[PDB]
């Protein structure tokens, strides 16, 4: 909606990672 | 917020479904099971589905 470290470059997403979404539903 | 996009809505309704379709069955074989009415959990899952 707009008209430092950049910490954000860490921000890693994971959308459509079928084995990232696997290991979390394992733990 | 644990899973994601695909996932996140696919497991979590099931687990809702899931969870819900043997809690219904149970309190609805409460009630008959306690007037000593015997009816087979097939007719009942039918409704539950």
């Amino acid at each position: 909606k707009g008209p430092v470290d950049e910490l954000i470059c860490r921000i890693k997403l994971h959308e459509g990672d079928t084995e990232f979404w696997k290991r979390r539903f394992l733990g | 917020r644990i899973l994601g996009i695909p996932w996140g809505f696919l497991i979590g309704a099931e687990l809702t479904i899931v969870q819900s379709r043997i809690s219904l069955v149970n309190k609805i074989q409460k009630v008959y099971r306690s007037q000593g009415v015997q009816i087979h959990n097939r007719h009942i899952e039918i409704i539950v589905r």
